[PDB]
């Protein structure tokens, strides 16, 4: 029997600022025990300062952004070039989910960038379309291994204050994109340890008012 | 997951759990179940995620082609009834919901219609869906009167889901609490359960079962 | 005559006359220049208000970021055959990975016009549009008729007066063409060339719309403020 | 919803500092028959494009048709049909992704794993992968089937990556892609001996070879095994 | 007999060319922009006394930032209306905002040339758009049965139009106040109208960003009958 | 499960000299739960009888079809069907479902009013014709009915003598079968007189 | 194209009429009389043949009275083929009624239907009306006795005697003057084949030229029999009532 | 199928087609329409050139809608029939969806618009049919009074008619009645309607139908003595 | 749902059905009317699937109410069943059938007698002096068949009812939190509000 489906592995991290958003993801692509590409983009910078990836199943993954992208283009196009808003884009491509509702997009999707304010966000969606904006998020093979790192360190969870003794909790102070990064870079460096599907590199897109820039770290290839 | 509606004097306490689980992991703490169909109108959570996220977000277009067409605001009965013949159509093709649609309109009053992805419609007094549904239920119908203040019915929707919460596995994270008037829906905050169930333990001497 | 009643009849000496008539639209319409060198293609258009109190007419449609038209007669007619375009471009970039022609363009745009001249119950075309675009042969303009006669041209103009721009770029061949490299220099050859059409009125602030793409240069269209610098 | 009936097995890639190769036998497997000898699976698209062909033959000969209607419908209307207006590798790679990915999402694919190989207009190599489901990626070295995991380890040390393609030479590129074939003959049980070779060069163009044999192989060693564990004659 | 589609020997499309002349004999409708607001006005025209004229709907909301006038056979404008409704809250499903007020115009507008031999003829209808949106603040729009479109400071259509055009060719400045617009409309509606101008026989309407689209009471444009009497007698 | 054993219920019929008689229980039942004694499985379009077993609705709904068509057929040919030719519309009628078919046991009785000759049929639920010139039997007791009417038939049988024949079979058929009985009603056919008359036996 | 040809069957005149309907009823106007009187215990239905021949098979012969069910007849004036088409419609209409509530088909409720199906010739389609009128003579438990005429316009209307087809005018004056509410069948009958005896266009009202059908509760007891007379007694019921 | 275009614009910009409907609707028998302060009245023209009519079973001029709603109309009598079925079935529908009975306003709108949609659709041909619409929405006790036409345009009345000589009766009803105080009890709502209709009718026997329509579903028709006694009495009044 | 049950005696026919509605886990509701009005003088009960119960009921419902304004005239409790029988028939070879049981009791005003059918959702109807559906009538038969009387006052079948439905009580493993009775006779229906 004909299987439409597959696990291309792979692993996506969004973190919003307070003036900024990242998204990461490394660059390899697997099927079960066999490396098909040590370098494959998975995040992609898809215009309006908006930045998308849809990871888990790759040809769905690359179809979904393919029609987003198509979707910023016909939005210029049919609403006199207004730019696309990091929300509008978001219920946008919900629909594009849920249009596949009973065959739906293997994938996790996350979207970066910032709001109308000016301020960062990350919003996650569900293979069929649910979504909900957040300040932190993980997807993929070893989003299991991230996301409670994330929540101990970015949310200063279950700390709390010196001498009070768990009756004042730790300040919910900002963080810098400096400090965000090496969050990251940490995050995909335990994971590769761990994680059989997550290595070979580290593509990280950054967004800010200035507009998308990308950075590169090398991970272990074994 | 955990929701609950209940009608009383003041009008409807709307009660739900913010948790989000894929097996036993716990994918979101964050999660939005009170879903603001319109200033008036909201409905709850339950069953599969983009499904009462999807078409409780389009009930509240048709809710607004309504009201701009008849010039009135839609009541609860026939809002419920727009998703409920909806769902129907799709039945047996695999649609995941189990919803509170919650209203306040003159004609009615406060009104709660169940709304389910089998097609089951129901106006009813107190609803509770979710896998923490009898917790919540427990709590519920030994506390409840028509005659309840607004601040003690707040307080007894976020004590039931609180009970929900340290019972089930599957739910939990935070508390999302509503007041639904005639003249629209109020919020009540986000409580997180962790420091809430410290908090009701000590000032009510419940939860002796647990080391504080 | 008795043979003017639907696009299905040939006269006795041969012709349509439904097509006719609606070439007569685009003569009635207001003036646009299209001219090219080979590094730049630029459209220039005169655009029509109805009166003081009104806008006035947008004339130059972007069809992707490679390719877009100006049109002279009626606008709605501008608007579906441009979005055909935009499908057209936009199909051959998803399916092919492949930028679309400007030649080929003009191909698609013939036979679709082509289609409204043949059969009962339809009726053609009441637009011309001036097409610019730079692909991987260079700069190219195209001229399309709503009889789907479709020609590449170095410049030409259609609408009202446009007899006159038309001279003045036959002239100037020679030298327009050699303007490689120079954006500013091309469109003022451009808006030199519509002048050449104009009576009673002049190029005002938001009179003018240009348009330019090239070598490293999307199709970007120009009004307001933008054009007082070349008034 | 199908199963595949007439089987191709691996096709075998890599990129070199001033093009592509390409590689596939001429096997055409029943099951385990192995029924036809004379099968060509690479499939050369003008004089910069070759595709390399494994999985089902029937879809194979298909994907073929459609290739070659390509040539004869970019031709039409096109005066630039042999210059600037020419079909390119990416423009192939992207219809035969779409085709496959469209397949599979009407529950009706074309089961074939697909590499195309060819090189640009401005001179840059192009490798890239697709297959039945639609999946695509590249890589310095890409291979299908038992190739993905036999010939891509050892074709991965020469090219390990992407700055290894400058310092690769076509001699060393073909010298690691003859190897891989033999390997592939000792260990894969639905291989031939017999197999096709391509090679896309900027400068010296499209190279075809056809007919080329696995030679050099190492059996004497054979003579010495006896028995299972304890058998000494 | 002749087909629906055909063009005449000057370029013009003979049904399109008709169909202005049946919005000619039209109720008029006046329109005015201002940077603090659009003013939407109609003359009701009712044909009988025993007729309730409230009942004469002539402006209508096609979203909070959105109102629409009508003139001509005003029973063709509630397919178009109902489409520009469905638009604008298909929109904010889709994209969670507002529509903007060209592109509601330009949906509507696509119906217009969908006729043939698809609806048997063209719209009898001209409509005033009026809305408020972040890009380009305060608009107007006329939407012709052509499937032309025109953004305005002010405009009239119906049958007291060329009149109306003129004095507001005379009157529209760009420094102009919402109370000035209200006034102003008032003001040429009852210049253009057969019988005399009150609460019962025209009705207002407006647009601002804070309030959204708002039909006015006939209490409300009352006083604003009398204060206008007062300022005419005042030179 | 099986559709035609959920009701239950049996029809037989059976020639004699110069007349048919057509006979059947009253039972309907939701499998062990009987439901109604007074369901009759026999209906008569002008002179023309057909028993129906099997699933109770497509009996009630292949009844009302069978009214509606020979109503048709009467009035556009002027006169009332025959045995032979309403045989045919059956047949036909049923085959028409080959995929999707009624799940029932008709069958037909009756005496041509021109020949006099008399006639039975029988069909099995795609419409395969069975005419047989002693008897039919249809029914979740039909291998009872047909051990009964195998031995207790002979040919040429006076009405009031096949009247006999015809009750005891049904009757002893139906005692050793879960699903039928709760009543019984029998039909002697003469060319101008038809005798209708319900059978005392256990209602068990 | 092909619109050069159109005739537009379904258009208004300047003066609000239906072109083809009106001359529908001009066609129905030559067609032979057929004459429907209703009475306390039965109704009567009684027609003209048009000029017929003396080969004619007379009594296997049917151009004016029909069956629709067992409680229900039509008269029919104008294009018999036309009629047929109607009728078999009608009798499907009473058959699915009765399939789907399990009771006949009231009187109205069949005429309803036709006349709807009437109707839609006029309005859409760009075909040619029917060229017919109808008089139909019916029995309910609700309203009894009923007499309805309906035409090409697909209105309907009820009776308690009617005339449709030639001479209507002269036919319901006569009708008119002798009519009387407590009439009895026997008296209608006579009524019928007196009024057609004068309007006839013929030199004499013989039994070859005529149809006839009775409506009665004269069936034995409290059900309804229809009566389609044959061409003798058609003869009889002349001689009866002092004709012939 | 059948797509000739036969509503069209012409050069002075009419629609013939829909422009001779309303000349059917001049033909039909005249309808009325007059709203009290707690009821209102639909009074109907019977032509009285068909007698030997059986009056049991002849279609009547006013149909309900639904138990609250009514519906008479001016002109061809089979056209109506098409859209007093669609008003019915849009009726119950509105019930099975919204679960509340269709405002007067409602069923006027969704009858408007089905004549509108018969003037730009392919192949068919307007509507030769006025209606007058009334009723009392659910739990209101206010009157309501709507008329349609061909064109698919729609208004409320304080007092309406239409038909052949509409013209005549409206200039009574203009004169006749107050804004300020409208006939106050059913029988001066009644009074009002006969007397309207005795300006055209005829001979007030059988040629005038009268139905009062009150709030809560409370609909019956008037017979023919106590229309009667309202002719008796108004002529009895005018002999002075 | 569950339980429906029905009695047509003398002048009347009485319908009862249950007021639990259950969610697999928890009873969501005990108040539940399972119960259409058809017309004046027919009333409609109903149990099956969860959403197919009351949307065909009330999809029955309309069409019935629009027969009733079309002719003005109601139908009788024969014809209102053959109606609904043919609609369970024609939806059992559906895509989708709908799963609903449904009893209905009606008084015809024409032969001034009570009248009850039962129809499955096969499209299996009868005419019965009582009935029932699932398994209430495996309880309630038996002391149905010793006392029923055809001449029996409504109050004599209320009595008879209350002791069904105490049996019922007694032996059923489920609760289905008591039950709504109505009555329909000549002057209409309407519901005994303490049972
Ligand atoms: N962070 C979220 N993403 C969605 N989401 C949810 C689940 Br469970 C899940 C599992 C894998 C990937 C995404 C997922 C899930 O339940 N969600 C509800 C709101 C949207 C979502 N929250
Ligand atoms: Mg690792
Ligand atoms: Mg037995
Ligand atoms: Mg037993």
């Amino acid at each position: 029997q004909f299987n439409p489906y597959g696990d291309n592995g792979g692993t996506i991290l969004g973190i919003a600022g307070e003036d900024f958003a990242v998204l990461a993801g490394d660059t390899r692509n697997i099927t079960d025990y066999s490396i098909n590409s040590r370098y494959e983009p998975k995040v992609f910078d898809c215009g309006d300062n908006i930045v998308m990836s849809a990871n888990g199943f790759a040809a769905d993954g690359d179809a979904l952004v393919k029609r987003f992208k198509n979707s910023v283009k016909w939005y210029h196009f049919d609403h006199n070039d207004k730019k696309l808003s990091i929300n509008s884009a978001a219920r946008n491509i919900q629909h594009l989910l849920y249009g596949k509702r009973f065959f739906p997009y293997y994938v996790h999707t996350i979207i970066a960038g910032l709001d109308e304010d000016g301020k960062g966000a990350v919003y996650s969606f569900d293979p069929v379309g649910s979504y909900e904006r957040e300040q932190c998020r993980a997807g993929g093979a070893a989003a299991s291994l991230i996301m409670p790192f994330l929540d101990n360190q970015v949310n200063f969870k279950n700390q709390y204050e010196p001498g009070t003794n768990g009756k004042v909790k730790k300040p919910l102070k900002y963080l810098s994109v400096e400090e965000v990064i090496k969050l990251v870079r940490d995050s995909f460096t335990s994971a590769t340890e761990r994680h059989i599907q997550v290595g070979d590199g580290l593509e990280i897109l950054i967004v800010t008012k200035d507009g998308v820039r990308k950075e590169f770290y090398e991970l272990k290839r074994d | 997951t955990t929701t609950l509606a209940f009608r009383f004097q003041g009008g409807i306490i709307v009660a739900v759990d913010s948790r989000a689980t894929a097996g036993n992991w716990v994918a979101s703490q964050t999660v939005k179940k009170v879903i603001e169909i319109n200033p008036f109108l909201l409905g709850t959570m339950a069953g599969g995620a983009a499904d009462c996220q999807f078409w409780e977000t389009w009930l509240g277009s048709q809710c607004r082609l309504h009201e701009l067409r008849e010039k009135e605001r839609i009541s609860v009965a026939a809002a419920s009834k727009i998703l409920s013949n909806l769902v129907y159509q799709y039945k047996g093709a695999g649609l995941s919901m189990g919803t509170m649609i919650c209203g306040y309109t003159r004609k009615e009053g406060p009104t709660i219609y169940y709304v389910d992805s089998d097609g089951t419609r129901l106006k009813g007094d107190i609803f509770c869906v979710g896998s923490g549904q009898t917790f919540a239920y427990g709590v519920l119908d030994s506390n409840y009167k028509w005659d309840l203040s607004v601040e003690d019915a707040l307080y007894l929707g976020k004590r039931s889901i609180l009970a929900a919460a340290h019972r089930d596995a599957y739910s939990g994270g935070s508390v999302n609490l509503y007041h639904v008037t005639e003249d629209g829906w109020i919020y009540h905050g986000n409580h997180d359960v962790g420091e809430l169930f410290w908090k009701v333990k000590e000032e009510e001497g419940s939860f002796n079962n647990v080391i504080g | 005559n008795n043979y003017d009643g639907d696009t299905v009849t040939f006269s006795p000496t041969g012709r349509l006359f439904q097509v006719e008539y609606a070439l007569e639209a685009i003569k009635q319409g207001s003036v646009t220049v299209g001219l090219r060198s080979n590094t730049h293609a630029v459209l220039v258009a005169l655009k029509r208000n109805a009166d003081e109190l009104s806008s006035y007419q947008k004339k130059i449609i972007k069809c992707d970021e490679h390719m877009g038209l100006s049109l002279a007669g009626l606008a709605p007619d501008a608007r579906v055959l441009s979005n055909y375009l935009r499908q057209q471009c936009n199909y051959s970039s998803l399916v092919f990975n492949r930028k679309l022609a400007v030649e080929r363009a003009g191909h698609l745009l013939c036979d679709k016009a082509q289609k409204n001249t043949q059969s009962y119950g339809g009726r053609p075309y009441g637009v011309g549009l001036l097409i610019i675009g730079y692909d991987k042969s260079g700069a190219h303009l195209l001229e399309f008729q709503p009889s789907g006669n479709v020609t590449e041209l170095y410049g030409t103009a259609i609408g009202a007066r446009s007899q006159g721009a038309k001279t003045y770029l036959e002239r100037t061949l020679d030298t327009f063409i050699k303007i490689d490299g120079n954006p500013d220099e091309l469109i003022k050859a451009g808006v030199e060339a519509i002048s050449q059409s104009l009576r009673d009125e002049s190029l005002t602030v938001d009179n003018l719309s240009i348009a330019i793409v090239g070598k490293d240069t999307p199709f970007t269209i120009y009004d307001g403020e933008a054009v007082a610098k070349y008034i | 919803t199908q199963q595949p009936i007439v089987t191709g097995t691996s096709v075998i890639s890599m990129k070199y500092d001033n093009g592509v190769i390409i590689a596939a036998d001429n096997l055409g497997s029943y099951g385990s028959l192995l029924r036809f000898n004379g099968v060509e699976r690479l499939i050369p698209v003008g004089d910069n494009t070759v595709v390399g062909i494994s999985g089902d033959i029937s879809d194979m000969q298909h994907i073929e048709r459609l290739l070659k209607d390509l040539v004869t419908e970019n031709a039409y209307d096109n005066p630039l049909a042999d210059a600037e207006e020419a079909l390119e590798p990416s423009y192939i790679f992207e219809y035969l992704a779409t085709v496959m990915y469209q397949r599979r999402s009407k529950m009706n694919p074309l089961w074939n794993a697909i590499i195309v190989a060819g090189v640009q207009s401005n001179g840059d190599q192009f490798l890239r992968y697709v297959n039945l489901l639609g999946v695509t990626y590249s890589s310095p070295t890409l291979a299908t089937g038992f190739g993905a995991h036999m010939a891509n380890p050892l074709l991965r040390k020469v090219v390990d990556r992407e700055s290894d393609i400058p310092k690769t030479t076509v001699q060393v590129a073909e010298e690691a892609i003859v190897n891989a074939m033999r390997v592939l003959y000792y260990r894969d049980a639905r291989s031939s001996r017999n197999f096709s070779l391509a090679i896309i060069d900027k400068n010296t163009g499209l190279t075809f070879k056809k007919n080329l044999q696995v030679e050099n192989m190492k059996w004497d060693f054979a003579k010495d095994i006896k028995g299972y564990g304890t058998q000494k004659i | 007999d002749r087909g629906v589609s055909t063009f005449s020997p000057e370029g013009r499309l003979f049904q399109v060319e008709y169909s202005l002349e049946a919005i000619k004999l039209g109720s008029t409708a006046i329109g005015i922009a201002t940077k603090e607001g659009v003013v939407l006005g109609v003359e009701k025209r009712a044909t009988s006394p025993l007729l309730e004229s409230d009942s004469i709907e002539k402006i209508v909301e096609i979203d909070r930032h959105i109102g629409c006038a009508m003139s001509g056979l005003t029973a063709d404008a509630r397919s178009m209306i109902e489409h520009a409704r469905t638009a604008a809250v298909t929109h904010n499903l889709y994209y969670d905002e507002d529509i903007n007020v060209e592109s509601l115009t330009q949906s509507v507008c696509d119906l217009a040339l969908r006729f043939g031999e698809l609806m048997s003829r063209p719209f009898g209808v001209a409509l005033l758009i009026a809305g408020h949106d972040a890009d380009d603040g305060y608009q107007l729009f006329h939407a012709e049965p052509s499937g032309t479109f025109y953004r305005y400071n002010a405009k009239a259509i119906g049958s007291g139009s060329e009149g109306a055009q003129a004095e507001l060719l005379n009157e529209w400045h760009s420094s102009l106040t919402l109370k000035e617009a209200e006034l102003l409309v008032l003001k040429i509606l009852k210049q253009v109208m057969e019988e005399k101008l009150d609460e019962n026989n025209a009705q207002l309407s407006c647009i601002t960003k804070q309030d959204g689209f708002k039909i006015y009471d006939n209490e409300k444009t009352a006083e604003l009958i009398k204060e206008l009497k007062e300022k005419e007698a005042a030179e | 499960s099986d559709p035609s054993s959920i009701n239950g219920g049996i029809v037989v019929a059976m020639t004699g000299k110069d007349c048919v008689a057509i006979a059947c229980d009253l039972r309907l039942g939701s499998q062990s739960l009987g439901v109604s004694n007074k369901f009759e499985k026999i209906f008569h379009y002008g002179h023309v009888f057909l028993g129906i077993t099997g699933l109770a609705t497509d009996v009630t709904t292949l009844n009302e079809m069978f009214r509606y068509k020979t109503n048709l057929y009467k009035l556009k040919e002027e006169r009332a069907i025959e045995p032979e030719t309403f045989t045919q519309l059956v047949s036909s009628s049923l085959y028409e479902r080959r995929f999707g078919p009624y799940f029932v046991g008709p069958v037909v009785a009756g005496i041509n009013s021109k020949s006099g000759k008399p006639f039975i049929a029988g069909f099995d639920l795609i419409g395969c014709i069975d005419e047989a010139k002693d008897f039919i039997v249809s029914g979740t007791a039909s291998d009872q009915l047909f051990g009964m009417c195998e031995s207790l038939y002979e040919p040429n049988l006076e009405p009031e003598d096949l009247f006999e024949t015809i009750s005891q079979a049904l009757l002893n058929a139906a005692d050793r079968d879960a699903l039928s009985g709760w009543g019984a009603v029998v039909y002697i056919i003469k060319k101008d007189e038809v005798v209708k008359r319900y059978l005392k036996m256990r209602q068990d | 194209g092909s619109r050069r040809y159109d005739s537009r069957t379904t258009i208004f005149s300047p003066e609000g009429r239906l072109y083809q309907v009106e001359y529908a009823l001009e066609s129905i106007s030559h067609a032979g009389t057929a004459i429907g009187i209703m009475a306390s215990d039965g109704i009567v239905l009684a027609a003209e043949r048009k000029v017929t021949s003396t080969l004619l098979e007379q009594d296997t012969s049917t151009e004016k009275l029909y069956k629709l069910n067992d409680k229900i007849a039509v008269a029919v004036a104008g294009l018999t083929a036309d009629a047929e088409i109607l009728i078999n419609t009608a009798r499907i209409h009473a058959q699915n009624y009765l399939k789907t509530y399990n009771e006949d088909i009231p009187v109205e409720i069949l005429v309803r239907r036709l006349s709807d199906i009437k109707q839609g010739y006029t309005q859409h389609g760009g075909l040619r009306p029917f060229g017919v009128s109808f008089i139909y003579a019916g029995y309910d438990d609700r309203y009894g006795y009923q007499l309805y005429t309906s035409n090409p316009s697909g209105n309907y209307t009820g009776w308690k005697a009617i005339s449709v087809g030639a001479n209507t005018s002269a036919a319901q004056t006569l009708l008119q003057m002798d009519y009387k509410d407590d009439m009895k069948v026997d008296d209608a009958i006579e009524l019928a084949l007196k009024t057609l005896s004068k309007t006839t266009d013929s030199s004499a009202l013989t039994y070859d030229r005529l149809e006839f059908a009775t409506i009665r509760k004269g069936a034995n007891d409290g059900e309804v029999y229809q009566k389609i007379f044959k061409p003798q007694e058609i003869k009889d019921i002349l001689v009866k009532t002092g004709i012939t | 199928g059948y797509d000739r275009a036969l509503s069209i614009f012409s050069p002075d910009g009419h629609i013939f087609q829909v422009e001779y409907a309303l000349e059917a609707v001049k033909r039909g028998t005249c309808a009325v329409g007059v709203k009290g302060k707690n009821c209102v009245v639909l009074g109907c023209e019977r032509r009285s050139t068909l007698k030997l009519q059986d009056t049991r079973i002849t279609p009547s001029k006013v149909s309900k809608i639904d138990s609250h709603v009514v519906l008479s109309f001016s002109g061809l009598n089979a056209d109506s029939r098409i859209l007093i079925e669609k008003a019915r079935v849009e009726a119950q529908s509105h019930r099975l969806t919204l679960e509340d009975p269709v405002t007067v306003e409602y069923l006027t709108r969704y009858v408007a618009g089905v004549q509108q949609r018969y003037t730009q659709s392919g192949g068919v041909r307007p509507f030769g049919v006025s209606t007058l619409i009334a009723g009392f929405d659910p739990r209101d006790d206010e009157p309501k009074l709507y008329q349609t036409e061909p064109s698919g345009i729609y208004s409320s009345w304080s007092a309406q008619t239409i038909g052949r000589n509409s013209k005549t009766v409206r200039e009574f009803l203009e004169k006749n009645y107050d804004r300020k105080e409208p006939p106050a009890t059913v029988e001066e709502c009644v009074k009002l309607t006969v007397r309207s209709l005795l300006e055209v009718v005829q001979t007030g026997a059988k040629n005038i139908e009268i139905t009062v329509v009150k709030p809560d579903s409370d609909i019956v028709a008037l017979s023919s003595e106590e229309i009667n006694q309202y002719v008796t009495q108004i002529e009895q009044e005018k002999q002075e | 749902m569950d339980i429906i049950l029905g009695i047509r005696v003398q002048d009347s026919v009485i319908l009862a059905s249950s007021k639990a509605v259950t969610r697999g886990i928890s009873v969501l509701k005990d108040s539940d009317d399972k119960t259409r009005q058809l017309s004046p003088h027919t009333l409609m009960s109903f149990a099956g699937e969860a959403g197919d119960t009351v949307q065909f009921a009330e999809y029955i419902q309309a069409n019935i109410q629009l027969y009733s304004i079309r002719e003005d005239y109601e139908l009788s409790p024969q014809a209102v069943s053959s109606f609904v029988r043919q609609e369970l028939a024609k939806s059992i070879r559906s895509r989708r059938p709908y799963q609903v049981n449904v009893l209905i009791g009606g008084y015809d005003k024409k032969k001034n007698k009570p009248e009850l059918y039962q129809i499955d959702y096969l499209g299996t109807k009868v005419e019965l002096p009582y009935g029932a559906h699932g398994y209430s009538g495996f309880y309630t038969f038996s002391l149905l068949d010793h006392h029923y009387r055809p001449d029996m006052t409504t109050e004599e079948g209320l009595d008879l009812l209350k002791l069904c439905v105490q049996e019922l009580e007694k032996r059923m493993p489920m609760d289905f939190k008591g039950v709504i009775v109505k009555i329909v006779d000549k002057d209409g229906i309407r519901q005994v509000d303490d049972f």
